[PDB]
């Protein structure tokens, strides 16, 4: 019913203009490259401590994979050292009782050379008494 | 003279320059080789002149990864623009704003600075940059950001007006897109001056209603988006009245430094294959911009108050036939402005008729209107943005991924309250009192 | 990112890498010499993420053949498609690994290892943008299993940068080869969930269940077995070899379906399910029916026994977007239950024009669901019954490992386990 | 590579050697000269090449008197082995395995060794050994233990597999046979990584009933000896549809160091005199490996639990027959495996078809398989040793023969108590879980 | 383990030991003149065993002649096969030993034995392989007995690791040569006891009684009782002689057939019972039931008044071996509570192709039988009743013998009785 129109500005190919329906209800109308350096230079470390991290999970595993090879190796070393004592002491034990056993047989059969000789001797003491 | 320089980051950047540029040259008679056979002038504040009468653009296309700008480099426009306004990476921000922003955006900051730095050396008058990107892409979100921060420490002084893509499910999205909107909406705040945020679920809606497209493309997008775009630049590359300087674009529509979203609605839309259409009159055209269907950000300005409501008229249009158009909205509608601001209407009349690209969807029509409209409406999309960020943030799904590239968690709670102080703010302005 | 290296580890490993590769090739028109003749410039495209371009325009795979056993390796040369591959990419041994997962990681393969990395080194070195690695093998085996997981830690240390995707093939008792299954299983699944960014779990108890039940097929082959992951291989990696809506890449990728970093296995699906022979015409509703149905996963889980993080269906075919979008959104919201509604929008769509050899249209599923606890829970409790008795174990510890590792291993994957539960029970209450 | 040396000691171990021997070179195709007119090439497991093109034995025969070897010697195959390979002493072991172990074995065992090691220096990957000998005989026990001893030592863990001749009162025996078994039994085992008994009594009866020999003499239980061990062996000789490496037989046999004695069974054992009757099927063949009357060892395997069961198939067979049979036994009950092993079986095939010696006993067939399980009935025949062992023990009869030779009466109840752990394992192995 | 060395000391030694190789040179082909006219290579083949090979291909017995009497020696020089012995090795003394023990082993047999062990000496080194000794002998006399046993534990000092074995005539009053022969049989087996490692007791009370008996002589003669020794000693020496099926050796024998060293004392059987220059047939059946007849037993015992710690049985001749061992199984199941159970398989058969002469059929029989006792109470009873009297003890006190060597002696055969009863009444429990 009321309206107003407010010339603003006309040009070669344009024409402008403000219209107002109705007032207002109003009186009154109503980082630095230092600090943007900081942020990404913050955000690179945190970024570069985090690989450093998993490259130092991944040498933790590389040494633990050379420490299986090692105890492999020095298991099977330690069954090979076993084998070998305990086989010495095997036939250590074996040489022993053979040599016991025929020490044992020479000296019985020593003691019947012993045993004849007395009884050759006894036959002199008996002899040369008759006749 | 008053130079504007465009840069386009990431893909939906790059693409929607493409659009933009190639409108821009339809419109000014510029072939896509730079030659110019021949208001005035004023095609100036968008391409600078060759010793060899080329007309090149003001611009610089920016992506982490090269297969986007290696179709400009090889398409149509190629010989359009200077290799070393072309700037691209080897691998992209994969969806991360913390991978485009932190450890890949770091790489590439120097040489696009020293490449707008370059432009700018051509310049007698620069008024500010105009910057293109997604919300979602890592580029887009991340770079962007990064861009915006430098860009006020080297040009303190110049305006920074955004064309950002709003995200959509229906249209190619990534699950950590709410994220690196979040981020990059809190990082680029206090850098930008003025943004216009295109919701790729508008465009897509209105390509699919208005234009019959079952299926729309990015072409399909990207046309419509720039017909918007040259609709609010058409003032700065011809002698118009209204939005004559970009600082005018803060005057006019932002009157709340925080608070610089505006929404746009573009009309008339019409089938290029729709056949005996009468021309629709200034009343029909202007009726229009108050239909939801037509804006570009989905959202219910009725039950939301403005601040600030321009119309921009291109073609066949006399002042006579505007004031009674916006006489009768007067009285049909309660269009309600907030208590400190007047009801009313700045508007402009550019005389240059909408141009068409050859082969495309749109139909020419004789006159159309864009209304920019600063309503609190928009914070709607705020707010669907940041429940999509909450419902994920709660369990902090995806933000490992964040974290890897050296941001930290505080960083995703700080962007979430400045967030919401800037729902508070919207919600401030829609009530009101002394 | 580009190029991709891929990776075929043991006897498994390369069958079913070998499947992958005259399936793919088939597709790209690449015939068994390396030569292009097809008719289409969509196969040649993206060939370059596969392929290398040789000398008179040929295309070789960017493949790496590995084997502690010579055996399996000239089978592969032999094979239809043998011809193809790089000849010094075949790296081999001569002892074998004995079905010993101790053996493929600490004791043989550690001597071969390096062998492998030269070639990895010098494919590496030939990428303009390597996107990362692609390793196909068994985890039941010795060699697929422990030097394929050594394979992968020393390449995550030499390229922590890049994405290591794996196609890791689980054991059952339904197929086996080696009694010792489980604990091969179980020492790889606590490497794999450690050092890959994705692991398809291709589950052999889900191949032959399909098989059986699904084809009919009273006694199924390897061969049977392996027509299925191939068909799955081929869909899965659609996204990265053809130029579609989805400009593909193996990172965005995984940022997109991996919401937690332990949480990257993924339950593939695919549809129709074919045997080999003169088949049959399945509709947009059929495709998209077979996304919840267990009988079409490849792994053997009930997707409606959890919820889904994130899902992928990929839509191979001449078919309508529109009726694809509106048969989606049916099963979401009929199915809502079955899905994280912390995660919004988790369903992704994706359509590639080219169908797979011999059928017009086809759906491929990529999950990462809870219900995936169910295949670790399976190998959990065969590696228990086995464990509880060291039954076999002196075939481990005799390579030098400790019963504390396989303690350790079973640990950290019924650790797996309780994670996946908890975010089955986690709900948007606030 | 991949190399396996054979070592045949006593009587019987030379014996079932030449057997052997005769078998593979008529499966490989190479003359009693060694010459092999010509490829596969996995025969060089077992054969080394002289520059003159000879193919020789990867072997060493031991005996501690010379009249066994002699007929070697001056047999049809004596320019097959080098004369080095061929090893004999002057006296005996007199059945007694303290003289094998000490009193005679001492005097040979490092010329033995060096022969063992001149073997082992044309290995570039070797395997392991197959040792091949008696019980019952004082070489073929006491002689063996001390080999076996003494290759732990300068081998270490390098797998050792047996295969043993347990002894049978029908095919000649001496009294003291089961002192020597236990003696050699309890030796042996830490040194031993997987035994093949195989029970004198059972192809005694096998030769009877299935090839109609009234009386059968050492030649016709050696060459069916030897069809078993070739079919174990084939494996490493030859490269068909699924290879069974030497360390993949035992990794799936034995569960337990000390568990490591496989029961064989072979089929279909046919006699060469038979009426016609058309090849059995896979499923036929597979079927009687579960038949008590084609095992190695007498023991009943159906009241028992098995741990493993390894299929050898050999000639014409095809994978999807081999698993369509073992699905069948899958389901049945007579076949019980114990709650701690989720499958027990492995399945090798190799296409080359089983090899008969003309002028033998069996039939030529089109395929043959011979299983390897681990039961615990084997237990059975420990049980039957260990009782006749007692009967003479509990009187110490004999046993001054043995303590003649430097042996201690501690050592007899040192291996009869191992063997009575023995047996209690078996019985613990098969008992269920909580 | 190839070559064995015979010796055979004293009268009886040296009359069976004559006979032994006149029986195997016939079995082998070797003629008077140590020829070869045999035609069957199996006779050659382990001929080395028994027989050393000479200049012309001549075989000659590995046999060293002893004796204290000119006597004996000179008729076994003139008696058939007297020209084949190596000249060599007859060591005979002068002075004779009077049936006296004591002579043999402590007096005049004492200065003899250096030159005999001098003469086994030289034919030990020339074997390839020596297994060990074979001794012919009686037990009764003084020679043969004496030296006989001093001997072997020379021979035992000088090789230990070698096998003793003894075919040991046993004396018995049916037949006899003097009163003091329990004495001199006493002391003897109280050396074979220690010394010995296999002995076969030869017992003339058992070939006097299978003469008058079963062969009907009323009057044998030592040519008589000589003819079953002699078939006895080539059927037990069968397995060492020939190729057969089973390898032979002289300790293999000893460890299959001694469980207890002291019980070595072997029960030799034969059949069928042959008169001494007489023709006249039996089966395999026929063959294994005289197993267990007393009345074929180279010893007076019943074998079912005891038990078989083991059992050899040889069959000589072309025969079924299946039938042999039916038979053979047949015999152990009807006669089971003959066998110890405590010792598995302690019954081994052997056959061998070549038949002895004269018989187309033949069975020996080796028995370690606890019913030998039988034999030692018979010898120790004869003993007692002369030792409680102290009779004739001057004979060998007089040589420097004292009586608590007889109480030795005495003791030693009576606890060798006792064991076998030991082992008798042991059960499986
Ligand atoms: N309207 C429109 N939206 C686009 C276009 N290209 C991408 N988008 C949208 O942008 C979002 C994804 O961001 P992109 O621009 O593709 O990513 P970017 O900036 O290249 O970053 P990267 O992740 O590093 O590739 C989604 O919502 C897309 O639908 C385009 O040309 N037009
Ligand atoms: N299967 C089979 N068993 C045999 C063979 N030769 C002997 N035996 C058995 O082995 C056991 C006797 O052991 P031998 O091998 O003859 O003795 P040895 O190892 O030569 O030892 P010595 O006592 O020193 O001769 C008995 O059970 C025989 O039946 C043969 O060729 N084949
Ligand atoms: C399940 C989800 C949640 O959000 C996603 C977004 C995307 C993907 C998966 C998901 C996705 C990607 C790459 C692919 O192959 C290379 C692929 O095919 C298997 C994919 O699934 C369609 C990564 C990017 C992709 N973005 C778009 C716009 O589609
Ligand atoms: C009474 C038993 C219990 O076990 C035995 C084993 C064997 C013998 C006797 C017994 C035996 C032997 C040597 C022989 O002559 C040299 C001989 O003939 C008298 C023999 O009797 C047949 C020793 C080896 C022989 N071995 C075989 C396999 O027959
Ligand atoms: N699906 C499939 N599984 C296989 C194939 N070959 C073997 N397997 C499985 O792989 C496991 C054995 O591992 P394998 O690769 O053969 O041994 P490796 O050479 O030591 O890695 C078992 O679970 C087998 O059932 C194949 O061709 N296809
Ligand atoms: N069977 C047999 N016994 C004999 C023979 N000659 C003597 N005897 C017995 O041997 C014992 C006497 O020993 P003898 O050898 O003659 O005395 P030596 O000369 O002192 O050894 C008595 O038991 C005689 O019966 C003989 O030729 N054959
Ligand atoms: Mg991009
Ligand atoms: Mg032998």
């Amino acid at each position: 019913a009321d309206m107003e129109v407010i010339e603003l500005n006309k040009a070669t190919s344009g024409q402008s203009w403000e219209v107002i329906l109705k007032p207002p209800s109003f009186d009154g109308v109503p980082p630095s490259l230092e600090e943007i350096q900081k942020k990404l230079e913050a955000a690179e470390e945190r970024r570069k401590y985090q690989e450093a991290e998993l490259l130092k999970h991944l040498a933790e595993k590389r040494e633990h994979e050379r420490e299986v090879i090692q105890k492999a190796i020095e298991e099977n070393n330690n069954f090979i050292k076993m084998a070998k004592e305990k086989l010495a002491q095997k036939m250590e034990s074996n040489k022993e009782n053979r040599e016991a056993h025929l020490a044992a047989m020479l000296e019985r059969l020593q003691e019947k050379d012993k045993h004849a000789e007395e009884v050759r001797k006894n036959k002199e003491l008996k002899e040369e008494a008759s006749r | 003279m008053r130079e504007c320089i465009s840069i386009h980051v990431g893909q939906a950047g790059v693409q929607i320059g493409n659009a933009c540029w190639e409108l821009y040259c339809l419109e000014h008679g510029i072939q896509p080789d730079g030659q110019m056979p021949s208001g005035d002038d004023s095609f100036n504040t968008f391409f600078s002149e060759t010793g060899a009468g080329k007309h090149v653009p003001r611009a610089v296309f920016v992506d982490l990864e090269p297969t986007v700008i290696d179709e400009v480099r090889t398409g149509t426009y190629r010989q359009l623009f200077h290799p070393e306004q072309l700037i691209t990476g080897k691998e992209d921000a994969a969806n991360n704003y913390a991978r485009g922003h932190y450890t890949i955006g770091k790489e590439i900051i120097d040489l696009v600075l020293d490449r707008i730095r370059k432009l700018a050396d051509q310049c007698t008058g620069l008024q500010g940059f105009l910057v293109f990107h997604s919300f979602g892409g890592g580029t887009g979100s991340g770079f962007t950001s990064l861009l915006m921060e430098r860009l006020s420490v080297d040009y303190g002084k110049k305006s920074k007006l955004e064309f950002s893509i709003y995200p959509a499910p229906q249209v190619s999205t990534a699950v950590v897109e709410p994220y690196n909107s979040i981020l990059t909406t809190h990082t680029t705040l206090e850098h930008s001056d003025c943004a216009f945020m295109v919701d790729n679920e508008a465009i897509y809606d209105i390509c699919r209603r208005n234009l019959d497209i079952e299926r729309p493309t990015y072409t399909n997008l990207n046309r419509l988006i720039s017909q918007i775009v040259s609709s609010i630049t058409a003032s700065l590359r011809f002698d118009g009245a209204l939005n004559v300087d970009l600082t005018e674009f803060q005057t006019n529509l932002v009157p709340y430094p925080r608070i610089h979203f505006p929404l746009a609605t573009y009309a008339p839309v019409i089938s290029a294959e729709k056949a005996y259409h009468e021309q629709l009159s200034v009343a029909e055209i202007t009726n229009a911009c108050f239909e939801p269907a037509n804006q570009m950000v989905k959202c219910d300005p009725r039950h939301g108050k403005y601040m600030a409501c321009c119309l921009l008229y291109r073609g066949d249009v006399v002042p006579k036939d505007v004031n009674a158009a916006i006489a009768t909205i007067k009285t049909k509608r309660s269009i309600q402005f907030v208590d400190w601001c007047p009801t009313g209407f700045k508007v402009g009349i550019n005389y240059q008729p909408p141009t068409v690209v050859p082969g495309g969807d749109l139909a020419k029509v004789q006159r159309a209107v864009c209304m920019l409209s600063n309503t609190t409406a928009i914070a709607e999309a705020w707010a669907r943005l940041d429940h999509k960020f909450d419902l994920m943030y709660a369990k902090r799904a995806f933000v490992h991924w964040y974290v890897g590239e050296g941001m930290e968690e505080g960083e995703f709670s700080e962007a979430r309250e400045d967030m919401a102080a800037l729902e508070k703010d919207y919600e401030e302005v829609g009530v009101d009192s002394v | 990112m580009r190029e991709i290296v891929h990776i075929q580890a043991g006897q498994c490993g390369n069958q079913i890498g070998a499947k992958f590769w005259e399936v793919i090739s088939d597709e790209h028109g690449i015939d068994p010499t390396g030569s292009y003749h097809g008719d289409s410039d969509l196969q040649l495209e993206r060939i370059n993420v596969y392929y290398n371009e040789a000398t008179g325009n040929k295309y070789v795979p960017r493949a790496i053949l590995v084997d502690l056993e010579p055996g399996t390796m000239d089978s592969v040369r032999s094979g239809p498609f043998g011809q193809i591959f790089r000849p010094d990419n075949f790296v081999f041994g001569q002892s074998g690994a004995g079905n010993n997962w101790a053996k493929g990681h600490y004791t043989e393969g550690a001597e071969l290892v390096d062998s492998v990395l030269d070639v990895v080194r010098k494919e590496s070195e030939s990428c303009d943008c390597l996107q990362g690695f692609q390793l196909t093998h068994s985890l039941g085996g010795g060699t697929g299993s422990g030097m394929g997981t050594l394979l992968i830690s020393k390449i995550r240390e030499e390229y922590p940068d890049r994405i290591m995707n794996t196609f890791s093939v689980m054991p059952s008792p339904k197929v086996s080869d080696t009694v010792v299954e489980p604990y091969n299983a179980t020492l790889s699944v606590h490497q794999l969930v450690e050092n890959t960014d994705e692991t398809y779990c291709i589950d052999n108890e889900a191949l032959y269940d399909i098989c059986f039940r699904t084809l009919k097929l009273t006694t199924p082959t390897y061969g049977d077995l392996n027509h299925l992951v191939s068909a799955t291989m081929s869909g899965v990696t659609t996204c990265l070899r053809f130029p579609g809506q989805l400009n593909a890449d193996l990172r965005k990728l995984a940022v997109n379906m991996v919401p937690f970093p332990r949480l990257h296995f993924f339950m593939p699906g695919f549809a129709p399910l074919t045997s080999r022979g003169s088949q049959q015409a399945l509709t947009v509703p059929e495709l998209t029916q077979q996304m919840f149905d267990s009988k079409n996963m490849m792994a053997a889980c009930d997707p409606r026994h959890g919820r889904y993080l994130t899902v992928a269906a990929i839509f191979r075919g001449r078919m309508s977007m529109k009726e694809v979008d509106e048969q989606m959104l049916n099963v979401q919201n009929k199915n809502s239950s079955y899905f994280v509604e912390w995660i919004p929008n988790n369903v992704k769509t994706a359509v590639c024009d080219i169908p797979p050899r011999g059928l017009k249209m086809s759906a491929t599923f990529i999950g990462n669901s809870t219900a995936i606890q169910e295949l670790f829970k399976r190998i959990s409790e065969q590696f228990t019954a086995m464990f509880r008795r060291k039954a076999f174990l002196h075939w481990y510890t005799g390579e030098g490992m400790d019963e504390m590792e396989f303690t350790e291993a079973e640990s950290n994957m019924n650790d797996l386990v309780s994670e996946y539960q908890q975010y089955q029970d986690a709900t948007a209450d606030e």
